[PDB]
């Protein structure tokens, strides 16, 4: 079904406001539009370089630019499905919340504490507990069920919290009724446990044929001001947005099932025009579209060379640069980084390949199965030496064009670092029937890691 | 067990039974079919069933797109409208909420004469 | 080609049965079609006398006559015209019939 000019209206901000739509004007614009009439860019991971497990904190700061005037220091807050709690750290710093609750989802220690919050309280100083956390039993959490709603209602003190946030990941094969039950549970918790000045933020990823638009038109009644926010640091190919609801008018107790029946009787099942409108705004106002594409013609943007001011807002009392430890996981490079990593260490693998030939045994099979493995290591490390320290002319562009195709190419010839090898060892490598070309396919996750490594090589070239 | 949990599990079970019915119907209609490219009353049919096999729902906008692509041939548009009426008759009225928006609208319409 | 027909009758019977178990709504729409497919399973031939007899049995309920006529029209339209006489005598004559309006 998938086969455009429509524009929207301490720690100093408002230089980072995201595009937001008022809900009713957007709904009338989609309903009046006739529309009809009959990729996979991952460069957005180049700009995210703070946050080790998760780098979503950028989004959080932009959302805070619409929250901070509408809330006082609230000393409250409930967070659902944080996933290592990086956004919790960012929102707790920027909104001065005293206490924080954390739900997530538990797969059967049995008390899963967030890793990034633990690293933040370790690096900041002496931090005790910070977040309250829940039981950790499998029936506990699993938002969208009876036990979750009963356990969360039984704990939060009877309409006390002021900032409610949901960041549940939606799978592509998730059923729409299950997602509607989850959103109805979040809404029932928001009405029962939320006060008058409560602000609710829900991460929504609409699809064609989903029940998202009926839920949005339903939730526009209880909250006086409902807006839909497209963060600038999100991936523009994905249709993710944040629904922000402010100034709840009343607190009532109703079951999620009655809410679900009302949304089904509403019979609104989204439009292709809404998906196209979200995609158009996120393409026009992405962070790539405002300061330029990072790959260019084999050159890094000057904006990524020095730390951007959003990263300077983040780095004060929040997270750390994820460029280190990424080299350790990817190219096995030390943190000290005085070219002791790579260089001679790369040569060490060649020294192994110097004596690997050794010229009723396991010679024909296993030797090949080892040889490729060694070459694979060299391949990754060689691209590291092009990205991290060497010059960018005629090689970074080739690396990006090969990565977009999906392959990493290493050529075993005169090349680079073979001149440092011994003449006998160079003769041993060249003599055999090795192809002088070796490709290795990369996955999507490794491509994201390589784009982050480009983003950190930008800081190293500074 | 509360009524809400039982209702959720009942909806999941109805979805599983509907998926099994769609798979068996697709196999039957493919077996019937295999023994210009203007499609007819069954060549239309399986396409909608194929959308039900790949877990994407029947929608009014899809019907408008399908009318616009088949627009020069009026007999073929009649064939596709009759085929969606066949699917309205085959699927029980409880599960038309699961299929989408086309079939609850087409359940009301009926033939004037045999 | 009888092996191709017979196998599809098995698959249609499985599909209509699994639809029938989950329905919040006399042999009405689909239920009458299950009866006709079960008669095809028993190697019974669709004859004019059987349809006339079924009209005589269900004569007081007019809505159920409309339901059985629509279900026989479903079975007429879904089956190809080459195998259509191998189904029986009813289905080419019902292929001749058509709707006036949607």
């Amino acid at each position: 079904p998938g086969f455009n000019v429509s524009q929207p209206k301490n720690m100093s901000i408002k230089a980072f406001r995201p595009p937001h739509d008022d809900v009713a004007k957007l709904l009338k614009d989609i309903n009046t539009s006739k529309h009809n009439l009959p990729l996979a860019n991952y460069e957005i991971h180049a700009f995210r370089r703070i946050g080790l497990n998760s780098s979503a904190c950028y989004k959080a700061v932009e959302i805070s630019t619409l929250i901070r005037r509408c809330l006082e220091p609230g000393e409250d807050g409930l967070f659902l499905g944080e996933g290592s709690g990086s956004m919790l750290i960012t929102y707790k710093e920027i909104l001065k919340l005293s206490k924080c609750f954390y739900n997530s989802g538990v797969s059967a220690e049995l008390a899963p504490y967030p890793s990034e919050v633990g690293l933040v309280e370790h690096r900041m100083g002496v931090g005790n507990i910070v977040k309250v956390l829940f039981n950790g039993r499998p029936e506990v959490t699993w938002v969208g069920s009876v036990d979750c709603f009963n356990f969360i209602v039984s704990n939060i003190p009877t309409s006390s919290v002021g900032f409610i946030h949901s960041d549940i990941e939606t799978l592509p094969d998730k059923d729409t009724i299950e997602k509607l039950e989850e959103l109805a549970a979040i809404l029932s918790m928001a009405l029962l446990l939320g006060k008058i000045g409560s602000i609710l933020v829900i991460k929504l990823m609409p699809f064609s044929g989903d029940f998202v638009q009926g839920f949005i038109s339903y939730v526009g009644s209880h909250y006086r001001e409902v807006n839909l926010v497209y963060p600038r640091y999100s991936n523009f190919i994905s249709t993710e947005s944040y629904l922000v609801m402010t100034d709840l008018k009343a607190n009532r107790l109703m079951n999620p099932e009655k809410i679900k029946q009302q949304i089904i009787e509403s019979s609104v099942r989204t439009s292709p025009g809404l998906i196209g409108h979200i995609l158009s705004i996120k393409q026009l106002s992405c962070i790539q579209a405002i300061v330029g594409d990072a790959v260019s013609r084999g050159d890094i943007n000057p904006t990524l060379k020095k730390l951007t001011p959003i990263e300077q807002v983040l780095i004060n009392c929040g997270l750390a640069i994820n460029g280190p430890k990424l080299c350790k996981e990817l190219i096995h490079h030390d943190v000290a980084s005085g070219q002791d990593g790579l260089l001679n260490s790369i040569l060490i693998l060649y020294r192994e390949l110097a004596r690997f030939k050794d010229n009723f045994h396991a010679y024909p099979v296993l030797v090949s199965s080892r040889q490729r493995e060694l070459i694979s290591r060299i391949t990754r490390k060689f691209w590291g030496h092009i990205l991290l320290y060497s010059g960018n002319r005629k090689l970074i562009n080739k690396f990006i064009q090969n990565l977009k195709s999906g392959y990493l190419i290493l050529d075993l010839h005169q090349n680079i670092f073979v001149k440092n090898l011994s003449k006998s060892e160079k003769q041993i490598i060249m003599t055999g029937g090795l192809k002088r070309e070796w490709v290795f396919k990369v996955t999507v996750k490794e491509t994201k890691e390589w784009y982050k490594l480009v983003g950190y090589s930008a800081l190293i070239k500074d | 067990v509360s009524a809400n949990h039982a209702s959720q599990q009942l909806d999941q079970l109805k979805a599983v039974h509907l998926a099994s019915a769609v798979r068996d119907l697709e196999r039957a209609m493919t077996t019937l079919k295999l023994w210009a490219l203007g499609y007819s009353v069954i060549m239309f049919m399986i396409t909608a069933v194929k959308r039900l096999r790949e877990s994407k729902m029947l929608t009014l906008s899809w019907f408008n797109q399908a009318l616009m692509v088949i627009a020069p041939s009026q007999e073929e548009t009649m064939n596709l409208k009759t085929a969606m009426w066949i699917l309205a008759n085959l699927i029980p009225r409880d599960m038309l909420s699961l299929t989408g928006d086309l079939l609850p609208s087409l359940w009301g319409s009926g033939l004037l004469m045999l």
